[PDB]
């Protein structure tokens, strides 16, 4: 019963401080496994570490298998992961797929000497720490790399435009410098301009502010065109970083603007009630038709009235999820002013009746 | 769809009951007065700015047809009802307790009738397990 | 009839998903033509690719000609591109000019061996993918490179000021380092300071954070002045990228502030009606003069009243295109408050009459 | 321009009809009451903050001359009327249908008279093609 | 009396212009001590400066000791630093701990020849200038490096996410380039890919736009993957700088939004009065129970009423510290509108009584 | 009369399009003089250009002298630059000082062979183009480099803090790397760590992402500490650019928020009238004392009432120069609500009198 | 905590005095009318939006229990009272003068009674030093 | 400054005329009613939020002394009057025409009296040059 929920929160959805400590320990043991895998790649300790770390690696993979087993067993608490069908649905999740891929890659071959693939197999375990953030996996519209990567998605069109302009400038500039300096050979007897691949490489180097130190024309025309290219194109190349930072600060400012979490309960309840009203509009024999009261031939009228009430509830809920804003202030002032006008009109007509 | 457009046209004419081809706040309020739902002027202006799309503040036959032409099984609606039901489940695992639904539906909202709340309980029950799952209830919601 | 409109939307103004798929395929075939053109520049496949790709290149240029022909033929749907005069007007568009230039460059010479100009001719086809965004070409105030490049235009004065300050600092620092290190020769027996062109080049390298690795004084004074120059001037050099990113995030925030698209219809209709009212003010014999009703000598009065009504409509439309804002809230509160004051005053005077 | 300044000065004096050299909201409202256009106080304050430029809220002869001195064929006005007419054409290619213009001019705006709407149709018609083009209509608009 | 307060403001909490001048002189003498310490590290003046600067360094350390003594003696003005216990509490402050550490490091050994540790000891005095900003040390939630470093803390989660993604990309790209170019040796007979430490180093160089000039594959595949890595990962690496700049500009905009400093006095006074009301609710024999007036058995009622009044005062104070905002405007309009509705209702019922 | 004003606008304060064209031509001739001065520095054309350009340079300096003379003569239109005292005051302006310095530097020596100082003298003419923006010179609080450089001034404290932290990190890291790698010598037989000046230089190189290519330890500990230094300190170093860009976008957003220019006329007029009211409060014999009307002994009362009216006018003017804001909306709502409350109270008491 | 929940439940029932299990603004105002504290409708709505957390605008037993369950010695409250007392001390060193506290407590706030202000002086005095320190007063505040 | 503080204290007492040591909006409005300047409630609240600094909304002797202690020749005031006079000069070169000042001072503001406007003209005249310079007028403003 509740033990399944508690172990599910311990595994996937952290809460409190003990589960946070456990996740912290998981992150550190991931760091430890990655670090000894990467230190196993050195030639001096290639054999000693491989021989010594056999027991640790096998107990680690056994622990990973047991934790996957207990996670899938505890998945039964979630309504989406109930029964064999629910277990299969949980398997289709990207995090579960990645974990299963890691386990099968670990156990591809047994009782064999280690090779470079062993480091690659352990390298896949690096992304396991990021799976804790993506442990929710509620949907695919925005999650972890997509939830906070939506900043790129929000700016996708113009980011694509900027990178396209940068690529066009890079290839064009490479063509110009190649055509101009086909005959230009710098010191040390090396032909700087020998391949358009080299030209594109140096264009990338210049746009990335790398500055290797091998291929630079000493001609004044080349220096001037390179200076113009730097003062024109580097800003567009560096645009996306500041773009995403400014957009992220935008959404951070929007965070404090967000409306209180507990204020959407009446709106959601009204939405559900109107949804059922629409559903029972399909059933003339429902007991809800007697709430208004006889009335017999107005079934379609009641149905469409409930449908427009559901539309109004949808609009109210969509306004609720939006934070407090200038539009909200404007509509609040408008409704208050129209209520005041209606009250003034009714008072005026009442007084006219009284004294007229 | 000829029968559909005909029935919505005749319903629009019935609500108009005046021959000018437009639905007004006064006409709608008179309709609720005849049927007895106690409307509010705020609700009237709120449905006015919602259904009307031409920006003129009145209701027309093309606008009514366009607003009625929308479907009910949109994936956006599916996700919206998902997130609406998520907040009502404190655990958030799709298993919502019976008592919380009971007291919320009773004391919060528009004070829904007890008999129809019990109807909600009996149809939205996973074999009477108490800790019911709303996935099947939403699925039968979207299956019409 | 409608077929011309459908093919025009298929060609220029995309809609739906099939036209989006077609534009995607156009972008990929542009990528393919550019990629085989650039791979044709290699020396190992210079001849084999040229011999093989003759049929593909000729069918591609034939397809481009046919698509240009069908686009100009379908341009007749647009009111600006009707008839021979409309076709000529469509030709004057920058996108049409670029396409015609590309086609004529492709067909300059026939049945001739390929050269480096063939790669240049195919390089012009790279910008064709960007023409899809600029396919509108409604005006020249802001479009594609200018519409989203208005961020630079909005910041043009101060961007020019910053680049001017950077250029002054660069040239001045080059002069100081040359004068100080005229006698400074580093290792490997190379005179670092031999030309002010080299000095300006190294100034550009330092301001661009390139770091080639050839010309650096080993003097302590040179090191200190270079450190001061870096800590003073690099920020101004990198300013424009963050400037444009922050301004773009500004306009993104403004996007959600924008007023609903369908609310401007009554304002536009009133503007048109007032424009015609001004027009008919020029015609005393128009039937609109009888709408008010006799009145004979107030023709100028009616004309100027219609003119001021048109001015009011212009102001209302200009306020409409502006998004919801603090000014809108302030004016709404002001009009509501003055209406309340007028109503209170009329109620007070009515009561004074009633009981006085 | 002596006749122009003289005629605007005498028109300003006629509207003033009081000798203080200023146009007030009360005077303007009395003018509409005499002629019968049913003005609104909101419209009065809206024209006040528009025409007045000195910031004192009243109307002066130099202000009136300056506001009347503007031309009608400004390129900004051309582009503004371009974008205003663009939204009314769903296709956006300059070919606007007859029926859409008809029903919009009838039911939206200030309910323009049917005879003058038909006048609009007959003069703003490209040889009676139905799917008329507004470019020529705007050109004759700006040709005075 | 007041002399202790004046000297405390002279030492720790600057005010006026004379104390600002004194702090400026302190900053310049700190600059002087650091500069002669760093110039003492040169080999030509290692001995001459050490011999000459003995008197200056000893008088400087004596001055530091005397200023610490006078600061701790003047700390008695502060209520937190009264008596021996207050002096000990002042010692536990981080600034006092750093100063004591610097002094003891200076006086570790006497009458001994100088070494490299002397430069290190004087290097600790560099941070003394920053202690002037952190001289307040009111708390540890946000102070100096934390008060303006809260910008990082506000963005901590997503900054950690971005750096984690960058680190994953760096290590993965290093693995790919190593595996691909194990057999790739560039010119000058140097094995570029000889250690994964070198691979990670070059990954850091590429992500930092350093461009040393030693390890770059000349393969076309390597060039393309490096270009993709640059166009994909550099923006995420440069994200935090623009992120913090935009957030700082956000809080700068919030500064002008801040509510007036003198408006919180009534709210604070009401909060204190309600706190005492809660305190005296614990004492039924207090004289405050007679302010309302008998009433005997409503002691719990009065206690809970005072408690809810204290809760209301807490909410009002928490709203006060918040700047003027959309929520404040909305609640002000709501309270005004409800007051108007109540007044209209009472007027209507009064009129109904009058004429009914 | 008006000719002096017209020539003053032609020279200093541009307007229309002809003066803009003249300023554009001035900028281009400045570009021409700088470009031939910089091309005169080459060794191949050092003598030919010097011999040929004598007539052009002398006519250019004559033109500069004549334009300075006509500018100072036309300065008499400005009230600040009237008469000999006004001419002297105009001379003290920084732009006039710079122009006079340039002219005297040009004419230091006559009929002499050119040297490197001639290029330096012509280099000072580069800043003349920037003087057009600073031609106003109304004050020194904010002008050109200070008016748009106020972005730095607004962020001065925290920019200083960030650069101070970066400098501390740089010097500390240089000390650590020197102490760690005193014995580390890389390839080619060069001692990388031979001077703390070299250590500080490489710290600057690393923090500036330069990457020269000479001094890098090959030790794993050095690589790790360099990676940590890069991932920790580069963001703080790059902070100021994004900081200033975001602040500039902030003020750009504030530009559209700015209140209309013509609305401050009544506030300024009221301020002037109240200033004179305060002035005439000093004169009991002024005719303004009879405007209120006898009253004899209330002179001090009238004086202090006029003084508080002037204070109110000052507050109103200070609120006017502020753009439309949340505070403005709040105070407008407050005044409207209090007017409504007063009107309701007076109506209620009037009705109570009527029926009571 | 059984006695605690029982006493808060009975206090809630006593305030309700109607049997519907909810506290309303009318009931609370009647309570103050009975006891005589002259409430304000603004204060009533201000306590309504404060204590109520379900968003329905009424007071329930679970809400009352949750709001009463909070502790008084929270470190956030400690820091808040620190910064609240800081502004009242011009010096800001924790030594607050007697006269400033006297006149502020008298003329500012809700005009607290002189006898209880003197009680504040006598208990919040560091051995009658005049320039008293509020640290000990706050400590005995938080010690209950 | 003993005479200064004494005279401001007695002026404050005279305005109070009630003995409670505070100036209220009712008292100030009664003062203007006695002297006849036709005050406005908006102006009263505007001076209330201006002069009062304690945040309690009333006027106290220390507040009055602090607000009266400010000097008139502040450089901020100099620059503010500079920029205020700049907008009234269209040329912006410090030479302001006679007619513009005349008509602005007459028709804009609070309708200042013609005799005192002529006094302004005669004292703020650079030897009667017509195109007067306001620098000397501001200098004699700030010289008291």
């Amino acid at each position: 019963t509740h033990v399944q929920g508690r172990v599910y929160n311990f595994l996937e959805r952290p809460t409190g401080w003990k589960c946070f400590v456990y996740h912290f320990a998981v992150f550190l043991i991931v760091l430890v496994c990655l670090i000894f895998s990467v230190l196993s790649t050195i030639e001096q300790y290639a054999a000693l570490a491989t021989g010594t770390l056999f027991w640790m690696e096998i107990v680690l993979v056994v622990f990973f298998g047991t934790e996957y087993v207990v996670r899938l067993w505890s998945a039964g608490c979630r309504s989406k992961y109930v029964g064999l069908w629910g277990r299969l649905r949980f398997a289709r999740k990207p995090i579960s797929i990645i974990d299963l891929i890691v386990v099968v890659a670990s156990m591809v071959v047994l009782c064999v000497g280690s090779k470079g693939q062993v480091f690659a197999t352990s390298a896949i375990r690096g992304i396991r720490f990021l799976q804790i953030l993506r442990m929710l996996h509620v949907d695919r519209q925005g999650g972890t790399w997509r939830l906070l990567g939506s900043v790129v998605f929000i700016h996708r069109q113009e980011l694509i435009t900027t990178l396209y302009i940068g690529f066009l400038g890079l290839i064009f500039s490479s063509y110009f410098v190649y055509l101009a300096e086909k005959d230009a050979v710098n010191e040390s007897g090396r032909v700087e301009f020998g391949s358009y691949a080299d030209a594109l490489w140096w264009g990338v180097v210049t746009v990335t502010t790398i500055g290797y130190g091998d291929k630079v024309p000493q001609t004044w025309v080349g220096k001037t065109i390179a200076s113009c290219f730097s003062v024109f194109a580097i800003s567009f190349f560096a645009l996306p970083a500041g773009i995403l930072g400014s957009g992220f600060a935008l959404k951070v400012q929007q965070k404090q603007r967000q409306k209180h979490f507990n204020r959407q309960i009446p709106a959601a309840a009204s939405l559900i009630q109107t949804a059922w009203r629409c559903y029972a509009a399909e059933n003339p024999d429902s007991s809800t038709w007697k709430i208004y009261i006889l009335r017999e031939h107005h079934r379609a009228t009641i149905k469409v009235i409930r449908r427009m009430q559901y539309f109004v509830a949808k609009k109210k809920f969509q306004q609720a999820r939006k934070p407090y804003d200038v539009r909200d202030v404007i509509e609040q002032y408008s409704q208050g002013h129209l209520n005041l006008m209606v009250r003034i009109k009714e008072l005026q007509r009442r007084l006219d009746q009284s004294i007229g | 769809t000829e029968e559909q457009i005909a029935e919505f046209k005749e319903a629009f004419s019935l609500f108009d009951k005046d021959g000018d081809g437009t639905i007004t706040t006064k006409e709608l309020g008179t309709v609720m007065r005849s049927l007895g739902q106690n409307p509010t002027e705020a609700e009237l202006q709120d449905m006015i700015n919602e259904v009307d799309a031409d920006g003129n503040g009145t209701i027309d036959f093309p606008e009514f047809l366009t607003m009625m032409a929308r479907k009910m099984k949109d994936t956006d609606s599916e996700e919206e009802i998902r997130e609406a039901f998520r907040v009502f489940d404190k655990d958030g695992n799709g298993y919502i307790s019976a008592a919380e639904l009971r007291h919320v539906m009773t004391n919060l909202g528009e004070k829904l009738t007890d008999e129809e709340v019990d109807e909600m309980i009996r149809e939205a029950d996973i074999d009477g397990d108490g800790q019911v799952n709303y996935e099947e209830f939403v699925q039968m919601m979207t299956a019409k």
